[PDB]
């Protein structure tokens, strides 16, 4: 079973008035702490050949607003630091004069991002040049990423998606030329034995339902801690002998 | 040479667990030989042939010495310089060459006394700069360089003549990378500044020209995007 230490268990919110400490904190760690999981929440509903799936991400990322966005540090080992936050929650403003739905119409603090939640475009410039980007030595850890990927790479790109797929990747694989999505890698491991939603991969490891892991800061600790705990079980290794790596760079 | 404190650009090392080591004579003019002899065209033969001298130990001492003696004084071949780098694969060698070039910028954009800075070499090593990371796509961590917090800080110390000159020649080679071309947000922050600080600290023209050089070579002019308020 599965048992990571209490202080692991520590989100920590990120409003404007943080954002740029929280930076600093983050540059500090991320040569030693250099494997970083995501997860993102969008306001809406998303809207109505592979490449149908690619175009209904590419028109909703360009119109909806993601609200928050959870980052989480650790080494390949699934080690934090033991000062101080490894998970943080980005909360994102909020415009109510702009967004179509209304506040009342269909988890959040909604007046809180609307007062105090950070401006996209502060948050994208430091993540630029903060480590984490652009860099083979960090490793990106993602879980059924494709709308992750497509709101992180929008807010660097600071532009409009891409036409099409291959455009894409091509996009997510400078930004992120190190990454791995769990979802596949553990389908791909239960497919040597023939759900994967992440809780039954947290399940599966042992991992007690811990309440932090329901906030989407809390759903990239989650899936953090679950791919190097699985990945320590195996070596990095498929059951025939196979390295993860293979897989490498590859979304869904 | 008085110094000054730079409290927004900073040296760090190169995680390498290889001992560096100076080279050997025969080691020395077998590369010296190929950096003299390459061109565009005999670039990837120059290059095998290079490897079978330069191994990761020797890393550190060709990038000393192609930095310092090369790269700060020949701006004519910083493609040329730039394409064996890549050619050579190794993210080690770039890293010692991204290094030293943070040391010798450090050093001079660190020298109190203005009339003791080589504009050139200092114009040369931020050309060169940007042309080994922005320009490939490659980002320069805040770590290193805070340009933001540099150009702010440059205002307050009367330092612009000197730091808004660096910035802009860096800031040059971003405008032929995919990544880092506007609407780049980190570059577009950079740029707002620029264009605050041109309207704000009554500074003289060439300061203005070049400004507006750098927004040209994006397409854009000091009107394509409002200004920052950092300055007061």
């Amino acid at each position: 079973m599965f048992l990571p230490p209490p202080n692991y268990l520590f989100v920590r919110d990120v409003w404007k008035s943080n954002l740029y400490s929280e930076f600093a904190v983050i540059r500090q760690l991320v040569s030693q702490y250099n494997h970083v999981s995501i997860s993102t929440e969008f306001v809406g509903t998303l809207a109505r050949k592979v490449d149908y799936h690619y175009q209904t991400m590419r028109a909703n990322v360009d119109f909806l607003n993601p609200i928050q966005l959870g980052l989480s540090l650790s080494d390949a080992n699934g080690n934090k630091p033991d000062n101080g936050p490894s998970t943080w929650q980005f909360n994102f403003e909020f415009d109510p004069k702009k967004e179509i739905m209304s506040t009342e119409s269909l988890g959040i603090n909604f007046e809180k991002h609307e007062n105090l939640g950070i401006d996209v475009f502060e948050f994208s410039q430091l993540l630029m040049d903060s480590g984490l980007m652009m860099d083979d030595s960090v490793t990106w850890i993602t879980y059924h990423a494709a709308y992750d990927l497509g709101f992180l790479i929008n807010i660097l790109m600071n532009d409009s998606m891409p036409n099409n797929k291959e455009d894409f990747e091509w996009w997510v694989h400078q930004y992120m030329p190190n990454f791995y999505d769990l979802n596949l890698v553990y389908k791909i491991i239960q497919e040597f034995k023939n759900q994967y939603s992440l809780t039954t991969l947290a399940d599966e490891l042992g991992l007690p339902r811990f309440s932090i892991f329901t906030t989407t800061g809390g759903q990239s600790l989650l899936m953090l801690l679950s791919f190097c705990q699985l990945s320590k079980l195996s070596m990095h290794k498929f059951p025939n002998g196979t390295d993860f790596a293979k897989y490498q760079g590859v979304i869904y | 040479q008085e110094m000054i404190p730079l409290k927004f650009f900073a040296v760090d090392e190169v995680s390498c667990q290889i001992n560096q080591e100076g080279a050997p004579k025969d080691v020395v003019e077998k590369v010296l030989f190929v950096l003299n002899n390459v061109t565009l065209a005999n670039l990837n033969n120059k290059v095998d042939e290079l490897k079978k001298s330069l191994t990761p130990n020797y890393f550190s001492w060709f990038s000393t010495y192609l930095v310092t003696q090369r790269a700060k004084t020949e701006p004519n071949y910083h493609d040329l310089y730039s394409k064996v780098i890549v050619a050579m694969g190794s993210g080690l060698l770039h890293q010692f060459m991204v290094n030293v070039t943070l040391r010798q910028l450090f050093v001079l954009l660190s020298t109190k006394d203005e009339q003791a800075i080589d504009k050139k070499h200092l114009k040369n090593l931020a050309s060169w700069l940007g042309c080994i990371t922005l320009a490939l796509n490659k980002p320069i961590k805040h770590k290193n360089i805070a340009f933001r917090e540099m150009l702010i800080e440059a205002y307050k110390e009367n330092r612009l003549e000197i730091v808004v000159p660096f910035v802009t020649k860096i800031l040059q080679r971003a405008s032929e990378s995919k990544i880092f071309k506007p609407p780049n947000p980190w570059t577009v922050g950079i740029l707002k500044l620029l264009i605050e600080l041109n309207e704000k600290a009554n500074w003289k023209l060439s300061l203005t020209f070049e400004v507006e050089v750098l927004l040209k070579s994006f397409n854009l002019t000091t009107k394509s995007l409002k200004p920052s308020n950092f300055i007061n």
